[PDB]
């Protein structure tokens, strides 16, 4: 479970940083990093990319971005997949773009200043490396939480957007977005995952103003993002190209619904939602809507560690991305002793792929019927 | 296959000679053509990556994935002793787990042929033999061609399994075969394995030796299938080294019989006489071969054999989309084998009921089941959603 990430000056051949998450987030010889840089450059000159060089114990993935930056990963993770690493590199480059931008990343090469600009990115990068509570870094879909059946939340969000004169305003909880403007929804997928993730990774302050360069919206135009902490673990994201009082103008009468959805962050599911008792994990994916509903704790009895459940669901997704991309799958796993392990199910229907973790005692015969019923139940939600 | 790049190469690892010519590095290189010159040039990154990853990681490189000229190329490594052996093929035809199984089989077959593969490649006299074998192997991997397609369609997994196509033997024919084989045993015979029409009809050989001999035959065109033209007189008498003094593989193919023997340090005449009296057993097995699980790939790894419906059965079972159904089965079985292969690595260090569902209108519901507590085995099944 050790990951060593590396970012390198492609043309210059000088290390940029070596953020590592060996044995968890808290965590290399110069000669070795020079060696991997040399093999990557030798591949580049010979017009042959280096996608992966997986070994028995580790696995590595190079990524030459804009022929200007070089990305390496050394993942000793058990059961690590190529797709997870590819998504990780793509999204970490998205993060680097967000923190700095297209300029100072391509073309002009800062020998030592770029160190200073990238110093701020380290928090986001090592939040990415660690086993966070979100999946947007894997599935490329923005992590969402169903609102407590309240359209008044969307109406108040729109009113706040009109009052602040900004079309990018979104209420996010614990890094998971519960409400957003239509412009925020239409905003590009890598930054769509990044922005709530960055907000969650940031320490809680009263109000924060930070510069961001949208990888698809505006890599050159330095947009400004305002985080308004109404209550801890829930924030308002105000993204515009300065001292608003409208938080108490609009959210003050909305305190009750906001408190209702306050615990929904980890819950990621409307309170008292009717679901089958065998379900221990929901990972609804709406690729058409580019959203993902990720509930990890509908029951803490079997596999009590939520981290274990999240790792299992992520590994299942990395194994099902090769198969899926009516069709369904199920990958009953665990110890060979009966009555242990888990049952992981996948269903694809109308760009509504869904992963189901089930109880170890869940019958294997009706797995597909259970998945169909769950998808029908969750269809109006997302 | 001809256009797609493919390389077998044997660079000398940890070379300390300033003469960096390709001959100094490469000891053996079969293709030596346009499709391999690229990889011959890019061998430097292979060597450097192998040694660096051996340094940082306690394990050596098992697979490198290179996106060359817009197409994916998987190369499998092998470091043994100051030597490195590389096999690279495009991914879109052979997936990575298939490539790893293929390199395992190739190294096993080379060790079977010439013992220490270092002596296999260093020698120059055997270079034409290695070139012919690698030509046949590359053709098998990249060109499935050359009912005639069912074997090619399933060979994606059949070659992957550590077993041999086995036929459900009627008991009377079984004891007749055992009696015949015992008479044949009556140098030093270390066992045998008689095949019929490409089906392993009897096996007195140890599992490892039988698997080695069978994969050696599979790398060639010796083993037939689909009741090919009766093998005329192909008799092979070669030296082998099945990881156990001097050992010889004998094999006689007469009619549909593909009989093989292992000998330790004129026998052709006695084995021919033995199979001559077996002129009625083929008749007894013909109609048995002729005579809602739409497809099973039931396996027995401990025994080293597996059972699947015969081609006459699938011809009888041929339906609306069954020709596509079987190939869909056989390409999904590779992924099922890959996950089960991870589980097998976990087991041998000291998951079980995988399944998918298709509709490309009937619910195929192909499912791979694993058994470890009893005699370990794998079961790949098809069934409609009604059942």
């Amino acid at each position: 479970g050790t990951v060593h990430l590396l970012c390198l000056a492609a043309s210059s051949g000088v290390p940029l940083f070596c953020r590592s998450s060996r044995g968890g987030a808290p965590a290399l010889p110069f000669s070795v990093i020079g060696s991997l840089n040399g093999v990557h450059m030798f591949g580049q000159n010979l017009e042959v990319q280096l996608s992966s060089a997986r070994t028995e114990n580790t696995t590595v993935v190079w990524k030459s971005f804009h022929d200007s930056i070089t990305l390496i990963v050394l993942s000793s993770e058990v059961g690590i997949s190529e797709l997870r690493l590819e998504r990780l590199l793509q999204m970490v480059f998205g993060a680097m773009v967000l923190l700095v931008g297209l300029e100072e990343l391509t073309n002009i090469r800062n020998v030592e200043r770029l160190k200073k600009d990238l110093r701020a990115s380290y928090c986001l990068i090592d939040s990415f490396l660690g086993d966070s509570e979100l999946i947007g870094d894997l599935t490329q879909c923005v992590d969402c939480v169903i609102p407590p059946e309240g359209s008044l939340l969307q109406e108040a969000l729109s009113g706040f957007a009109e009052a602040a004169g900004t079309t990018f305003v979104s209420l996010v909880v614990s890094g998971r977005v519960v409400a957003a403007t239509e412009g925020w929804w239409r905003l590009g997928t890598p930054e769509a995952v990044l922005l709530p993730w960055l907000v969650g990774s940031l320490p809680p302050q009263t109000a924060r103003d930070y510069p961001v360069y949208l990888p698809h919206g505006s890599p050159t135009v330095p947009h400004r993002l305002l985080t308004l902490t109404l209550l801890p673990s829930l924030e308002l994201c105000l993204l515009c190209g300065l001292y608003p009082q409208l938080l108490e103008r609009w959210w003050q009468p909305l305190l009750d619904p906001l408190r209702a959805c306050l615990p929904l962050g980890p819950r990621a599911l409307p309170s008292g939602f009717p679901l089958h008792t065998d379900i221990l994990g929901l990972l609804l994916l709406h690729l058409e809507l580019k959203r993902c509903l990720f509930t990890v704790e509908p029951l803490g009895d079997k596999e009590p560690s939520p981290e274990q459940r999240r790792r299992l669901l992520r590994n299942f997704y990395t194994l099902v991305t090769s198969t899926h991309f009516p069709r369904a799958c199920y990958l009953v796993l665990g110890t060979e002793e009966p009555g242990t392990g888990v049952r992981l199910v996948a269903l694809q229907l109308g760009l509504r792929r869904l992963l189901l973790l089930l109880s170890p005692q869940s019958p294997t015969h009706g797995l597909r019927s259970l998945a169909t019923h769950t998808l029908h139940a969750l269809t109006p939600l997302l | 296959g001809l256009n797609t790049p493919h390389i077998i190469m044997y660079l000398t690892l940890q070379l300390d000679s300033e003469t960096s010519k390709e001959e100094q590095e490469i000891l053996y290189h079969y293709p030596m053509s346009e499709a391999s010159q690229k990889l011959k040039s890019v061998r430097g990154i292979f060597l450097t990556l192998c040694d660096m990853l051996e340094n940082v990681t306690g394990t050596q490189v098992t697979s490198s994935s290179l996106l060359l000229n817009g197409k994916q190329i998987h190369v499998a490594y092998w470091k043994e002793s100051d030597k490195l052996l590389l096999i690279g093929l495009p991914a879109e035809e052979v997936p990575l787990p298939r490539l790893r199984n293929m390199i395992e089989n190739v190294i096993q077959t080379l060790k079977f042929m010439y013992g220490s593969l270092d002596s296999a490649f260093c020698q120059i006299e055997n270079v034409p033999r290695l070139d012919h074998f690698f030509n046949l192997f590359f053709q098998r991997a990249l060109q499935p061609a050359k009912a005639q397609q069912y074997d090619a369609s399933s060979a994606v997994l059949l070659d992957n399994l550590p077993g041999v196509r086995w036929l459900t033997l009627p008991l009377e024919i079984k004891m007749e075969l055992d009696m015949a084989l015992s008479d044949l045993e009556a140098y030093t015979i270390l066992g045998s394995s008689l095949f019929y029409k490409g089906y392993l009809i009897c096996s007195h050989l140890p599992k490892d030796d039988l698997i080695d001999i069978a994969v050696y035959c599979r790398h060639y065109c010796l083993l037939p299938l689909a009741a090919k033209q009766r093998i005329g007189q192909l008799i092979i008498w070669r030296e082998v080294f099945p990881q156990h003094g001097r050992y010889f593989l004998l094999v006689v193919g007469l009619k549909h019989y593909m009989l093989c023997v292992l000998l330790e340090a004129v026998y052709v005449d006695q084995v021919k006489t033995t199979l001559h009296q077996l002129d009625g057993v083929d008749s007894r097995i013909d109609e048995r071969l002729a005579s809602t699980l739409f497809h099973y790939v039931a396996l027995e790894t401990v025994q080293g054999i597996f059972i699947t419906p015969t081609l006459e059965e699938v011809a009888q079972l041929s339906g609306s989309i069954h020709p596509q159904l079987i190939k869909n089965f056989h390409q999904c079985c590779l992924s099922i084998r890959a996950v089960f292969q991870q589980t097998l690595v976990e087991e041998k260090k000291k998951v079980k009921e995988h399944g998918v569902l298709f509709e490309c209108v009937m619910a195929y519901w192909v499912v791979g089941r694993l058994f470890l507590h009893p005699k370990p085995q794998e079961l790949y099944v098809c069934f409609h959603d009604s059942v």
